[PDB]
């Protein structure tokens, strides 16, 4: 396992990862 | 008026247990799908509330302290008891609160009242168009020096008498916050013979009273003149304490559960 | 933005890479103010528009509390002859909250309108109605000449002229001259009666039972604005949602116990509170010896301006 959207309202920025999930499975 | 009823006597103060009773909406703040914790004057879970009753040859109207807060639980059918009067010395020396419910609105007046020994609200002529409306007022002889008056919004209530187990349920929470009063009310039908049912309920606010007086005592108004007796009804008196509720909020904001820890 | 990287790195040579040189935030466009319904309040028509008043010595005092006082009808309607307002302008009356307000209704003559002042003497000043030296109140007058006037004088007020001594400020003597003075309309503007209502103001440590100014504007959605509805001030995006609030519940909260929604104090609607867009400024540029080309990257926000 929105909580992310609620935390972004108070000024807490969640940066997206550089390596996405689709590329991880391709490396695997 | 000044003569007590012939059936008026002190009844044994039996006790019972209030399963979830004492839970209410703390304020107008809305939350959903979260678990909130607040601290205010509350009724402890699994506590002991005093068992009161009235019949057609026993009648009792004791005076109880309002200092620490009091919970009201009324298991009734035709809704005989219409409210309460609050006051410190219960005389004309100071202000007194008057709460009368006619099953239409709520009449709230703060004045100087002269209390009769046994206050009574006249009811008769039950044949055609009875409506269970009050007629004669034996509560107070005179009134003056009124510092507050209020009239609530109209509503609907069933005053018709029924047979068998109790039906209607009215749960009131009256507290004193920084001199100002807050009224809580809930009405739902139940099936009850004696005691209290096992279940959960959440009380909605009703009226905010910016009065500002101090009230150490209260009495019950009933039945709503010595030979005049009271009907069959029951109400309960709790004691509020400074507890901490953990409330559960559903998708619609209604409280589905409450947890107050000091027990387990 | 190429120099913004030089300003952030504190160097005149920019290495190849992505750097965050600043942050961005969108300022609010306008202000949105909504208050609860101001229609059908408690008016002043009971003291002002009443059919019959009392005399100067019989003056009655109405207690104004636990209601909203609308003072805009007084000066803006221009239906009143004259007024004397002390310590405050008639516009500042609506902008202040009072603990207790008293209204003294009485009818005096035409030349007696100048005799109502703090710390003055006269026929009705000393013998009937006197103003204390510290009186900050605001009084308004208008003509009764077409109503309270009767042929041969009116026997309602009686205008008691004589008294053995002088009355203290704000002292009502109902003790039962007379010999009533003629109120007949045939007299000039100086002898004709005028209706005068004195407003007594009190400011104490108790919370004010009188409500202050009331103003409302249009409501705009899907834009960053400064929103204040009667309970809270802030800047954010207002968007109507499908949430349902109890009729006695107003403000909502998020998981963080921050207010995410507000209900209109006037109409029935529920609008969520979304903070306005913000984020960091990322500059994408090659080395200084490569080229001057730069690329601005807004973090986690869509660009609707362009």
């Amino acid at each position: 396992t929105d909580l992310i959207c609620a935390q972004k309202f108070n000024g807490l920025t969640v940066l997206p990862p550089l390596l996405t999930d689709e590329m991880i499975a391709q490396y695997t | 008026q000044c003569v007590n009823f012939t059936t008026r006597t002190q009844l044994p103060p039996a006790y019972t247990n209030s399963f979830t009773r004492g839970v209410y909406y703390p304020d107008k703040v809305f939350r959903s799908s979260v678990l909130h914790s607040t601290q205010d004057l509350f009724l402890p879970f699994f506590s002991n509330v005093t068992w009161f009753h009235a019949i057609h040859k026993r009648f009792a109207n004791p005076v109880l302290p309002f200092n620490d807060g009091v919970y009201f639980a009324s298991t009734e059918k035709s809704n005989i008891i219409r409210g309460w009067i609050f006051g410190t010395t219960l005389d004309s020396k100071t202000q007194s609160l008057l709460i009368v419910n006619n099953a239409t609105n709520v009449v709230i007046k703060v004045c100087e009242f002269q209390f009769c020994n046994d206050p009574f609200l006249g009811v008769y002529y039950h044949k055609n168009n009875k409506s269970w409306m009050e007629s004669e007022f034996r509560v107070y002889s005179s009134a003056n020096n009124c510092t507050f008056e209020y009239v609530s919004q109209p509503f609907l209530m069933d005053l018709e008498g029924k047979q068998g187990n109790f039906k209607n349920l009215r749960e009131f929470v009256f507290k004193n916050i920084d001199g100002y009063f807050k009224i809580y009310s809930k009405h739902t039908p139940i099936n009850l013979v004696r005691g209290l049912p096992q279940g959960f309920s959440a009380l909605e606010p009703l009226v905010d009273l910016p009065i500002g007086i101090n009230i150490t005592r209260f009495q019950t108004l009933h039945i709503s003149s010595s030979g005049w007796t009271a009907g069959a009804a029951a109400y309960y008196v709790g004691y509020l304490q400074p507890r901490t509720f953990l409330l559960k909020y559903n998708e619609n904001g209604t409280i589905t559960d409450a947890v107050d820890c000091a027990l387990d | 933005p190429l120099s913004e990287t030089k300003c952030t790195l504190k160097s005149f040579t920019v290495e190849k890479g992505i750097y965050q040189t600043s942050n961005f935030r969108v300022q609010p466009t306008e202000s949105i103010v909504r208050f609860p319904n101001i229609t059908n309040l408690c008016p002043f028509g009971e003291v002002f528009n009443a059919t019959r008043f009392a005399s100067v010595y019989a003056w009655n005092r109405k207690r104004i509390s636990n209601c909203v006082a609308d003072y805009s009808v007084l000066y803006n309607s221009a239906s009143f002859s004259t007024f004397k307002c002390y310590g405050v302008s008639p516009t500042k009356l609506n902008d202040l909250c009072f603990t207790n307000v008293y209204a003294d209704s009485f009818v005096i003559r035409g030349d007696e309108v100048r005799q109502i002042a703090p710390g003055q003497t006269g026929n009705i000043a000393d013998y009937n109605y006197k103003l204390p030296d510290d009186f900050t109140g605001c009084v308004i007058a208008w003509n009764s000449n077409n109503l309270d006037s009767k042929v041969g004088g009116n026997y309602n007020y009686l205008y008691r002229l004589f008294r053995k001594s002088n009355l203290k400020p704000f002292e009502r003597d109902i003790s039962t001259p007379l010999q009533s003075y003629g109120f007949q309309p045939t007299y000039g503007v100086g002898y004709q009666p005028y209706r005068v209502v004195v407003l007594s103001f009190e400011l104490l440590h108790a919370p004010a039972t009188v409500c202050g100014p009331k103003k409302s504007t249009n409501l705009v959605k899907n834009k960053c604005v400064n929103f204040n509805f009667n309970g809270l001030t802030g800047t954010g995006v207002l968007t109507e949602s499908n949430k349902k609030f109890l009729p006695f519940q107003q403000f909502g909260r998020d998981i963080a116990d921050t207010t995410d929604a507000v209900r209109d104090p006037q109409t029935l609607e529920i609008l969520d509170i979304t903070p306005c867009s913000f984020g960091g400024v990322s500059v994408i540029t090659p080395g200084t010896n490569t080229s001057n080309q730069v690329a601005v990257l807004y973090q986690g926000v869509n660009c609707t301006e362009v």
